[PDB]
RNA sequence: UCUUGGUGGUAGUAGCAAAUAUUCAAAUGAGAACUUUGAAGACUGAAGUGGGGAAAGGUUCCACGUCAACAGCAGUUGGACGUGGGUUAGUCGAUCCUAAGAGAUGGGGAAGCUCCGUUUCAAAGGCCUGAUUUUAUGCAGGCCACCAUCGAAAGGGAAUCCGGUUAAGAUUCCGGAACCUGGAUAUGGAUUCUUCACGGUAACGUAACUGAAUGUGGAGACGUCGGCGCGAGCCCUGGGAGGAGUUAUCUUUUCUUCUUAACAGCUUAUCACCCCGGAAUUGGUUUAUCCGGAGAUGGGGUCUUAUGGCUGGAAGAGGCCAGCACCUUUGCUGGCUCCGGUGCGCUUGUGACGGCCCGUGAAAAUCCACAGGAAGGAAUAGUUUUCAUGCCAGGUCGUACUGAUAACCGCAGCAGGUCUCCAAGGUGAACAGCCUCUAGUUGAUAGAAUAAUGUAGAUAAGGGAAGUCGGCAAAAUAGAUCCGUAACUUCGGGAUAAGGAUUGGCUCUAAGGGUCGGGUACGAUCAACUUAGAACUGGUACGGACAAGGGGAAUCUGACUGU
RNA sequence: CUCGUAGCGGUUCUGACGUGCAAAUCGAUCGUCGAAUUUGGGUAUAGGGGCGAAAGACUAAUCGAACCAUCUAGUAGCUG
């Protein structure tokens, strides 16, 4: 909202660190099973409700 | 089967007292002994208008006896009084219009106006606009007056009560027309939210005794006992004689 | 010229309100709108401040009143009762 | 940004010990036939405030800035 | 070019107004005009003296 | 004609949001906010505008000095030396008043 | 019409048709109706498809790489995908204040979750000592009667502007120039043997010019409409100094640059006030009729600084050019940047007024002043300095971007909805419609053909409501000037009633202003668009597009505006 | 008060659309347009309650009684 809170920019700047793929090393991993990021969010899809 | 504008007044929420633009609560001056054995003299410094009420306000300063600061006690104003006016409050006062005595130290067929119910309790009655208390009578023993209040009844309070000598200032204000809604609206906008009414028969059953039906017509007797509760107490309530007044 | 010949100060309300209304409020808004004689400089200076509220536009003293005139014929009547109580009591 | 008009208060003010530099503008202010002269400024750097001083007569222009202290340093243009 | 054949006079006929005659020109903006050169003339003939103040109270009146 | 915009988030035209376009040295047009105008000190007495003090914000008169902030009289920024002089009038003439009404009460209450 | 999942026919069907519109060439590429550049055509047409913001979003901003999926065609493009970069504040907000309100405590209720109440029936408490050597300043006087806290990113509020800079930040960075608050503190000045200033008749003036408790006053602090005055910015325009366009002909021409911030000093005012004077033959005076023996007119003054002018800031910056260098580090040098006019213009700010109300149109923080005289203090400057200068510091959070025919909500890249600022020329009464400038976009699956039936827009001979439940739809009327205008009426209206004429272009005519002046029978000068009239002229056209009332006679019904 | 923009509503075409652009739009034609106006933010009123210039209207596409969970696999002489 261009002046926000310092808790919404708090979680704002959480959710762009975790706004990445899969890091492809992990894929190799012994039993893995995890094959993408299933968590993964979009301002155009997914709106995250503060 | 639904709670009824009358009933859901008494709640208080959008019901209450438009009070911002309110220049205080108009009270006589505090009983004390400047006013219980001798007098204390005031002076007007304003003559100001009071949000919804039809009577204007007299700011009325007097000196602290105790301490040396001044208190401005609000007046509703008397018809007569002006600024600059010196203002006497106490047992010993004259009798002027504007000046505040007991009921038992005025004679008979004076006029007094913010008049104390009981002796203290700064101001009950004579209080809006044109009203006034005439005294019809005095019981030295067992100091009591006898009063006509602006209803016509008869009230006999204690001589130790005050009242301020003239008319309530503003008087004449409702023989005037309002011509239109909207002179109605801002004088409800300043008051409370008890405009626009609704007729209960213009209503549903469910909202009102008197709704519903094919006709618009009120189908019980409108004269409600003093003896029944919310809900059934729409209409005349506890009436002697209805209609007009034709013998 | 004469531009009415009965409504004056009421032709801002058309042909609306009746015109028994119309001449009910013609006789008190010529009533508040009339410049009065000051009783204490002596000139006719004294207009409506808020029904009840009679200031002079010279010596800047303000006369609570009545609503549309500044004196009501009643408190017409207390200033001679009030009058005649205090030389009563003081005789 | 002050103006001063008087040379003994610019004097007594260049050794206040907060002003250590000053800048001197040439201004070449050609009108047509009143006065087409050399305008010399001489502003002064205050700790507060920076003061001008404006000599349009071109003779004192060279008299002044003889008379500066050596321990402030002085900007041509 | 439009301009210039305003001022001479011309495209100000009747068929070329739309506004009425007092959108096109206030009547209270014409009395103010008229009333304020009679109030400059007046009070340049009282001073300069050629007419007394007696002569001026009756004209400004008139006026 | 070049147009501007309001230089702060409000985008209201409220009180405390008031602009004068200015020119500026470098050739544009640019919103310039304004401050709030400032009230005479009115007088303590009859509440007219009184004369010789500045015209400031009310936290403006801390920063000034004392010559616009009074005048040189008794009741100097308070009041305005036609109340003043109404004041020394009235107080002179009640104690005269009073003194009078002091001698005439104890020869009077001196007879019977 | 079971449940969950999967799959068909319909069917390569319906459809992908609102928002005027695209086209040529080149480049890139595997591939171009869609990308990029150039050219062209167009549109939004300043109440914008333009520049910013509020809520909301949250990285969508910007760069590089990329095109499997997504952009209902395509795609080399992207608000997509992958990797990164990006948001700088003493001055802008939050923070602080109170509003409507919310809400603890004391206390009462309720089995209880908890409810009431916000000053109450409470033992509800911090503030400075005049000023320091028995002071971690109290182990002392002295003062104060209220009583949490939350509540506004539109209300109140200490103080920052210009220029430049980025791929993306900016009133935050950089350069220059200020200011405020808090603290400490020296010097100069001021005042002082009259110990806490002097001048003026006064209004009041000044660089200063002690002031405790307490009290009082002011500011913060206020409606709406109207007209008038003044200012800023814009628009219009003259002369000149450049640059560009057209140039068969005409055009001293058309477009364009010619700027000055916060802050500071000096001046600058309607209103208000002071002195002299004493007014009827009443005068002054506003657009608007108020004012004057409670002292007008008049002559002298005083004040507020909205606001304007000068100067500093500041021409050194910004703009427009020119010349020469011409992977020149990348520029270097030089010139100009000047003087006006106009106004019922537009937008805005303000001032003095007037109108309106049974409506008279917040509060607090905060800051100042006065009254009072507590205390302290005089040598060649004792104190005190709200005078000038000098020193230090200014935290935390926010800041990118969109703000919508693609960044918000509506299942979504939905013709929907969603608060606000700025606002060019012409036509015209106009922020209307129509066209253009700045800026912006040219996005919406396309191509070909021109059947029916549609949808949207038209026109129609003669008739003119015969149609139909019903004139539904359409047509007709329409601006302005002048004429004329009924019944009825609550006397205000009806009413633009009804009706009827005129309207273009050109060439003229006539009114209607401002500044300049007298002797101890006078016209230079400039400027504006209204109105009236005349002639001439024409395929009798002329409110030439646009824009824009159909009207009348009756009855029912609700008085009316409003919901 | 009136004509009429912006605005705010929603008369008529019973127009378009009616597997829509849209679970209420689009277009024309309209009402009204300086106040009983329109509107943002804050705040208050809560389900048998509120609120209602009153239509059983509105109270998150839900209203002659909101929504959520539980009692609950409520009961069914009725249909599959
Ligand atoms: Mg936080
Ligand atoms: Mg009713
Ligand atoms: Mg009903
Ligand atoms: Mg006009
Ligand atoms: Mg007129
Ligand atoms: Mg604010
Ligand atoms: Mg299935
Ligand atoms: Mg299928
Ligand atoms: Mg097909
Ligand atoms: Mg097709
Ligand atoms: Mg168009
Ligand atoms: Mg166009
Ligand atoms: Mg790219
Ligand atoms: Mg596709
Ligand atoms: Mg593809
Ligand atoms: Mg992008
Ligand atoms: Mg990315
Ligand atoms: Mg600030
Ligand atoms: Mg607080
Ligand atoms: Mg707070
Ligand atoms: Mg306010
Ligand atoms: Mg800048
Ligand atoms: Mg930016
Ligand atoms: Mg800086
Ligand atoms: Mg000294
Ligand atoms: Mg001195
Ligand atoms: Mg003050
Ligand atoms: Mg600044
Ligand atoms: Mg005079
Ligand atoms: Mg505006
Ligand atoms: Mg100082
Ligand atoms: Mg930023
Ligand atoms: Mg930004
Ligand atoms: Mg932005
Ligand atoms: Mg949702
Ligand atoms: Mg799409
Ligand atoms: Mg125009
Ligand atoms: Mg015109
Ligand atoms: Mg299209
Ligand atoms: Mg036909
Ligand atoms: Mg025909
Ligand atoms: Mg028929
Ligand atoms: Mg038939
Ligand atoms: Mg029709
Ligand atoms: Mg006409
Ligand atoms: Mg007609
Ligand atoms: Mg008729
Ligand atoms: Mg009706
Ligand atoms: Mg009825
Ligand atoms: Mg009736
Ligand atoms: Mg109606
Ligand atoms: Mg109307
Ligand atoms: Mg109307
Ligand atoms: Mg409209
Ligand atoms: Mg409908
Ligand atoms: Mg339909
Ligand atoms: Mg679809
Ligand atoms: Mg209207
Ligand atoms: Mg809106
Ligand atoms: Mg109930
Ligand atoms: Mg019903
Ligand atoms: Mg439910
Ligand atoms: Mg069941």
């Amino acid at each position: 909202a261009a002046q926000k809170s310092f808790r919404i920019k708090q979680k704002m700047a959480k959710a762009k660190k975790q706004n990445r793929p899969l890091p492809q090393w992990i894929r190799l991993r012994t039993n893995n099973t995890i094959r993408y990021n299933a968590k993964r969010r979009n301002w155009r899809r997914t709106k995250m409700n503060i | 089967g639904r709670v009824i504008r009358n009933q859901r007044k008494g709640a208080g929420s959008i019901f209450t007292s438009h009070t911002r633009l309110r220049q205080g609560a108009a009270k006589l001056r505090t009983l004390d002994y400047a006013e219980r054995h001798g007098y204390i003299r005031g002076i007007v410094k304003q003559i100001v208008h009071d949000s919804g009420r039809g009577a204007p306000l007299a700011k009325v300063v007097f000196r602290d006896p105790y301490k040396y600061r001044l208190r401005e006690e609000i007046f509703i104003a008397n018809e007569g009084v002006h600024t600059g006016q010196f203002i006497y409050a106490g047992k010993k006062a004259s009798l002027n219009v504007g000046n505040v005595l007991p009921l038992g130290s005025v004679p008979e067929g004076t006029i007094v106006s913010n008049v104390e119910e009981k002796p203290g309790d700064r101001g009950a009655l004579a209080r809006a606009s044109g009203n006034y208390v005439i005294i019809i009578g005095h019981n030295p023993d067992e100091n009591k007056t006898r009063v006509r209040l602006p209803s016509g009844a008869k009230k006999v309070i204690s001589s130790d009560a005050r009242g301020v000598i003239g008319v309530i200032a503003g008087g004449g204000r409702v023989d005037k027309p309002l011509l239109k809604a909207g002179r109605a609206f801002h004088k409800y906008r300043l008051k409370r939210n008890s405009w626009p009414k609704t007729r209960g028969v213009a209503m549903n059953p469910v909202d009102h005794p008197h709704g519903g039906g094919n006709h618009q017509h009120i189908g019980k007797a409108s004269t409600i006992s003093r003896g029944a509760v919310s809900g059934q107490k729409a209409g005349l309530i506890a009436a002697r004689r209805t209609g007009l007044l034709r013998g | 010229a004469k531009r009415t010949k009965k409504v004056g100060i009421t032709g801002k309300y058309g042909v609306r309100y009746g015109s028994s209304l119309r001449r009910q409020v013609k006789k008190l808004e010529i009533q508040q709108h009339a410049r009065y004689d000051c009783s204490f400089c002596g000139k006719k200076t004294v207009k409506r401040g808020a029904a009840g509220i009679w200031t002079c536009s010279c010596c800047k003293k303000t006369v609570a009143g009545g609503a549309y005139t500044v004196s009501t014929a009643a408190a017409a009547t207390v200033r001679s009762t009030i009058r005649r109580l205090r030389e009563m009591v003081e005789a | 940004a002050r103006e001063i008009t008087d040379i003994k208060q610019f004097l007594e003010l260049t050794r206040r010990a907060d002003v250590k530099t000053a800048t001197v503008k040439i201004n070449k202010k050609l009108n047509k036939a009143g006065k087409p002269f050399r305008q010399t400024k001489f502003k002064v750097r205050g700790s507060s405030s920076l003061y001008t001083l404006v000599i349009n007569d071109a003779g004192k222009a060279k008299k002044l800035i003889q008379s500066l202290p050596p321990t402030l340093k002085v900007n041509r243009l | 070019a439009h301009a210039q054949s305003k001022r001479e006079g011309r495209h100000s006929g009747y068929g070329k107004r739309k506004g009425t005659r007092e959108a096109r020109l206030p009547s209270q903006v014409v009395w103010i005009r008229r009333l304020r050169v009679l109030r400059r003339l007046l009070a340049k003939y009282r001073d300069a003296g050629k007419i007394d103040k007696h002569l001026y109270h009756v004209l400004y009146k008139e006026s | 004609a070049q147009r501007v915009t309001f230089r702060r988030r409000n985008p209201y035209n409220t009180r405390s949001n008031k602009i004068k376009v200015v020119k500026t040295p470098g050739g544009i047009l640019r919103a310039q906010h304004v401050k709030k105008l400032a009230t005479r000190p009115k007088c303590g007495d009859c509440g007219s505008a009184l004369q010789g003090i500045s015209t400031l914000r009310p936290r403006q008169y801390a920063t000034v000095s004392k010559t616009h902030k009074t005048v040189s009289r008794a009741y100097g920024g308070s009041r305005c030396a036609n109340c003043v002089k109404e004041r020394i009038i009235r107080a002179f003439l009640i104690e005269e008043q009073k003194i009078v009404k002091k001698v005439v009460k104890e020869q009077t209450e001196a007879a019977k």
